[PDB]
């Protein structure tokens, strides 16, 4: 409902329509050319690429906001996952603005991020291809796997005919154990 | 015909929903002492799921089920450890250290 | 319980400032003692005359509507499509 | 519709922070019904005194024709002691030589009162201040009430809303007087422009321009129709509060030149709201109401007093540093910032010749100080 | 809770305040001037040069977009040849251009820059446009000497204004050779100036005076601030002896 | 509120619980021993001292509450009567009363005069000749904004 000056939304949260959709179509695409589009769900990419659109168009009165009072003013859902599908792509914003010369200069955070958007949907391929050149993976893997797929040692003996016996004597009941299941549930 | 019983709420305005497609069964933690009894009471009675779940009244038996499979995927070294040594049936005892427990998790929760 | 939608009985229920407003915007071309009677007797003429100079110029004793009056800053050309602006300038 | 509800015991709806509506206008008799209160007169005199008194005291309260209680007096007035708070064990004694040792620590002279002075004067302005003729005495059980009003926004901006003014106003009175007597530099303001010609003497200031006032009282609107200029600022106000379903309730409105300060059914130390001139507002707060009392002053057309006129910073000429400015200029092309000030001598050097001619690009608009009316 | 009281989430305006911010009746919502702050000049430093550097590699970088582009779709070796060497020609110049000190790139004072980009981007709308425009051309600047004077220029200063007439202070600030802002050199120069002062004392203006005592003076304090606006040429400092 | 008077009123409560009975001989006998009466003049009087007497008579008649005692209500009438009747500074600051208050002092002077106590009808009179009473809807006044 934000395209609509409605008299529940303020009128500094009111945009335009095409504008919005462009820049969420845009960054939808560069969260799919960045691997983010892969396994996880898109509704919350989707709505976290609009959230960006929405904060950049004017950051002077919406960069104070958040994703929950974004959703709460909007009458949707927020989708749970994508307040971090969020962080991941102001990560990937972050790996472009440290591209630009002006940006790195800049010394830019997670935060002022968001008003250069534009800038990195400008030049967003060779942006993506630096980023790329020093993949997208969960964060769950991105620690240093030093032992990645450990070989498991080759113990595919069986002995003769029977390795032991004293495991029957150890995995049966005696009478006491017998007496005592029966008494527990009795 | 009720009188003042419900109140007004606002749900599902038809508009695009989000697919959770996600059911987050509530699972209580597991405490130290409580990982610890656990291990005793699978010592003293094996691998009977029910007799188990009987016992742990504050617990369920699909929870027992999931960490008896964390520990034989985690910590099988101390699952064989506390399956070599034996223990008697204790009922007394084992009221008298649910009671403790009890008073234990009272305690933490009153902190 | 065309802009002149309003009639007279509706016109004396407003204020002075909105009624002259639009009774310029309605003719273009009107004198002072015509509009004196027009706004009625009780209305002092001073007021009259600090709220037609906000929306009226004199040209050779007439109070004519002023350009910006007429053509809202918005709106555009009927005729031609051309902004407000050139046409208040031609007026002018 | 009549008075909305309210009694006039007012009852706390939080303690000590608020009390209930109650209808203001009741008390100036339920106060004088329970309690006589007559003598507003200071009748007080400068043997025949001692027999009035027993006269009255035995036949009111007393029952003994002995003159035993004038001990009281012989007490009071004679047993009385140019003394120095010292020589006794006391705790105000002590805070009193803990403030005298501060004083004279660092403070060098009492003259350094620039600001209590105003709650002085002003105060004194209301005693001994006797009516014009005997028509216009003010009569026995007059309701007063105080007002503290919050207009600015000069002062600190990083903390609360502390430093502005407080007026006083009288009950049987009208609402327009105190409607004209609230002073607000907004009305000084001066519209167009002045760049094309500083000579030009203003013509009608935003006051004659714009008379359009009401007030709120519990979604009470007073409009004002004594000129044929002003206009309704109700007529929004309503719309919005009836376009949804906001849960304010229907507002009724009414006009000015027919209701007293009696029939206003308010809270005493709410937050209200006064607004004139299209959204200059003003933060009320009702704080005090009180009868009329033999101290205050006599004349009822001459009581709008301000009782207190907080100090203003007056804004300096940032050229010279010794003269006020009068003109805001905006777009300049030689000053550091685009809100700069300058004076009469100043503004008539900076863009313009010795014949007058407009010197450069440049808008001026004139500055009028909120110093004029503090 | 202190702005309004019908200061929701969504505040309504009436139409008469159209009329009042349409005759320009600004009284009290536009002087909230503020002072600056040494973060604020580095996010404007850092705003200019940022600018200016967009300014410089745009057109660069749609170049090498473009000469990419071709490169991708033209197939002659000789013409990839000559593509190859354009590309490298705009990458030395991206690179000479990204290694250059932050003293050229900062342009002047009246230089071509997008204000409403700075303000409403980088600033956050804290600052309006003109607001970091006035203070970029004149108070933060390489080129505004922050050096005091040496009591040697007020002479040739006041020189030049009586031999002009005291009309245009910047063409005598120029001709003087301060390498400073006319407004900045005026301050110290109707600081030593004399003529700020007055002189002996007359007795119609006892006259007035007394009028504003008895008007407005309350107490044992009396306003000297009301009489140094009404009566001119009087100061705060000694002007108090005229009542004491 | 002034810190110090919080504490010495609580010492005046003292010597007042000390009286033995509700006659005004008590009050006479203690002027010659406790006599409260001498910061009334010190060595300065301007708006200091003028909100100095107004916040001692507001929190003094603050005693005058229903839940306090008899004698402490009898010591706290004489105390703001002799306050009034010191009061030799230009101005005359009158007690605040507010409506809620003039409840209980209708029964308590009632229970005066029917206890045959004519000197504690005698200072309520006095004090009504002198016209001492600021009649508020509230004893203080207050504001949201700290």
């Amino acid at each position: 409902k934000l395209f609509q000056a409605s008299p529940s939304v303020p009128a500094k949260y009111v945009e335009d329509k095409e504008k919005m959709l462009s820049r969420t179509m845009q960054l939808v695409e560069l969260a799919n050319e960045t691997w983010l589009v892969t396994g996880r769900h898109p509704l919350p990419v989707i709505t976290a690429a609009t959230f960006l659109a929405w904060q950049s168009l004017q950051p002077a009165d919406r960069l104070s906001c958040s994703l929950a009072r974004f959703c709460k003013l909007a009458n949707v859902d927020l989708p749970y996952p994508a307040s971090s599908r969020l962080q991941e792509l102001l990560a990937v914003l972050l790996r472009m603005a440290e591209q630009l010369a002006w940006l790195r200069v800049l010394r830019l955070d997670k935060r002022s991020v968001v008003k250069h958007i534009g800038d990195l949907l400008q030049h967003r391929q060779s942006l993506v291809r630096s980023a790329f050149r020093d993949l997208l993976l969960p964060p769950c893997m991105l620690k240093s796997p030093k032992r990645i797929c450990p070989v498991p040692p080759v113990s595919t003996v069986t002995g003769d005919e029977n390795i032991s016996d004293s495991e029957i004597e150890q995995y049966l009941r005696t009478p006491q154990e017998v007496r005592d299941f029966q008494r527990a549930q009795a | 015909c009720v009188v003042e019983e419900n109140d007004p709420i606002f749900e599902r305005g038809s508009t695009t929903t989000y697919s959770s497609f996600r059911k987050n069964y509530y699972s209580k933690p597991w405490s130290n002492k409580e990982t610890d009894m656990f291990f005793l009471a699978i010592s003293m009675v094996g691998t009977d799921f029910s007799m188990i779940g009987q016992l742990f009244p504050h617990r369920a038996r699909i929870e027992i089920k999931n960490k008896f499979k964390r520990e034989e995927k985690t910590n099988g070294w101390r699952i064989d450890k506390a399956f070599q040594e034996k223990r008697p049936f204790d009922f007394d005892f084992f009221a008298h250290l649910l009671q403790k427990v009890l008073a234990e998790e009272e305690k933490r929760k009153q902190k | 319980q065309p802009s002149n939608v309003l009639s007279m009985a509706q016109l004396r229920t407003l204020p002075l400032a909105d009624q002259i407003k639009i009774l310029m915007k309605n003719v273009k071309v009107m004198p002072f003692a015509n509009l004196m009677s027009l706004l009625g007797p009780s209305i002092d003429s001073v007021a009259v005359l600090r709220g037609i100079q906000k929306v009226a110029m004199l040209v050779q004793g007439n109070w004519v509507v002023k350009s910006d009056i007429l053509y809202p800053k918005d709106s555009s050309s009927p005729h031609s499509g051309v902004p407000a602006e050139v046409l208040c300038r031609g007026r002018d | 519709v009549s008075g909305s509800g309210g009694c006039n015991f007012p009852e706390y709806e939080l303690p000590e922070l608020n009390t209930r509506a109650f209808h203001v206008g009741a008390f100036g008799e339920l106060w004088r019904g329970r309690l006589r209160g007559a003598g507003d007169l200071s009748l007080r005199e400068p043997a025949a005194d001692s027999d009035r008194e027993d006269a009255a005291v035995a036949r009111d309260l007393d029952c003994s024709l002995e003159a035993a209680a004038e001990l009281r007096a012989v007490c009071g007035l004679d047993k009385l002691k140019e003394v120095i708070p010292e020589n006794t064990d006391l705790v105000t004694l002590g805070v009193r030589k803990r403030f005298l040792e501060h004083r004279e620590e660092t403070i060098t002279i009492d003259r350094a009162c620039r600001q209590e002075t105003f709650v002085y004067e002003m105060e004194s302005h209301a005693i001994g201040k006797k009516p014009e003729n005997s028509a216009d005495m003010i009569e026995e059980g007059e309701l007063i009430l105080s007002v503290n009003i919050l207009y600015p926004v000069i002062f600190h901006k990083h903390k609360e809303h502390k430093p502005y003014q407080t007026m006083l106003v009288l009950g049987s009175q009208k609402l327009t007087q105190l409607r004209d007597s609230i002073r607000c530099v907004s009305d000084l303001q001066i519209g167009g422009e002045f760049s094309n010609t500083p000579d030009q003497a203003p013509e009608h200031i935003s006051k004659d321009l714009y008379k359009s006032a009401f007030f709120y009282f519990e979604g009470t609107f007073y409009n004002d129709k004594r000129y044929p200029e002003c206009r309704d600022l109700s007529r929004t106000i309503i719309e919005w509060s009836e376009s949804h379903d906001r849960g304010y309730g229907k507002f009724q409105t009414a006009r000015m030149e027919d209701f007293t300060f009696n029939d206003l059914c308010i809270k005493l130390g709410f937050p209200y709201l006064y607004c004139h001139q299209g959204d200059c507002e003003h933060v009320i707060v009702i704080t005090d109401i009180r009868l009329v009392h033999h101290d205050d002053c006599l004349d009822r057309t001459l009581y709008p007093l301000l009782i207190k006129k907080h100090w203003l910073w007056t804004r300096k000429c940032f050229v010279c540093k010794m003269y006020t400015a009068r003109w805001v200029t905006n777009n300049d092309s030689f000053a550091p910032e685009d809100p700069c000030f300058f004076c009469d001598v100043c503004f008539r050097m900076l863009h313009y010749d010795s014949e007058g001619n407009k010197l450069g690009e440049f808008l001026a608009y004139p500055y009028v100080d909120p110093g004029t009316f503090n | 809770y202190f702005k309004d009281k019908v200061t929701g989430v969504g505040p309504p305006a009436n139409e008469d305040t159209r009329e009042k911010a349409a005759q320009g009746i600004k009284a009290f919502e536009e002087l909230l001037v503020t002072k600056w702050k040494n973060w604020e000049k580095a996010l404007l430093r850092k705003s200019v040069v940022s600018d200016r550097l967009q300014r410089l590699l745009q057109p660069k970088l749609l170049k090498l977009e473009y000469l990419h582009q071709k490169q991708s779709k033209v197939s002659s070796e000789l013409e990839r040849q000559a593509l190859e060497k354009q590309g490298r020609e705009a990458e030395k110049e991206i690179q000479d251009i990204n290694q250059l000190p932050e003293e050229a790139l900062l342009g002047n004072r009246l230089d071509s820059h997008d204000w409403e980009k700075i303000s409403n981007i980088n600033f956050e709308g804290s600052r309006s446009a003109e607001e970091i425009r006035k203070f970029w051309q004149n108070s933060e600047h390489p080129s505004i000497n922050k050096q005091e004077w040496s009591r040697e220029e007020e002479e040739r200063l006041q020189a030049i204004a009586a031999a002009h007439g005291h009309l245009e202070w910047q063409k005598i600030a120029e001709e003087l050779g301060t390498s400073r802002s006319a407004f900045q050199c005026l301050q110290k120069f109707q600081q030593h100036n004399k003529a700020l002062k007055r002189k002996e004392w007359t007795e119609e203006e006892d006259r007035m005076l007394t009028q504003l005592v008895q008007e407005m003076r309350v107490g044992s304090h009396i306003p000297y601030r009301r009489i140094v606006y009404y009566m001119e040429g009087r100061d705060s400092m000694q002007l108090i002896y005229r009542w004491t | 509120t002034p810190p110090g008077l919080q504490t010495d009123c609580e010492a005046l409560l003292s010597r007042f619980q000390e009286t033995d009975s509700v006659r005004f001989e008590d009050f006479t006998e203690l002027w010659r021993n406790m006599k409260f009466g001498t910061i009334f003049c010190g060595r300065m009087r301007n708006l200091e001292k003028n909100m100095f007497t107004k916040e001692a008579l507001a929190l003094a008649w603050r005693y005058f509450l229903p839940p306090y005692t008899f004698q402490i209500r009898v010591g706290a009438l004489y105390l703001l009567y002799g306050l009034y009747n010191t009061q030799l500074c230009q101005p005359k600051q009158k007690i605040r009363v507010a409506l809620k208050d003039w409840d209980e002092v209708l029964k308590f002077q009632q229970d005066l005069v029917n206890a045959q106590h004519f000197d504690a009808a005698y200072i309520f009179r006095k004090l009504r000749l002198d016209r001492a009473f600021h009649f508020t809807a509230m004893p203080k006044l207050l504001s949201y904004r700290m």
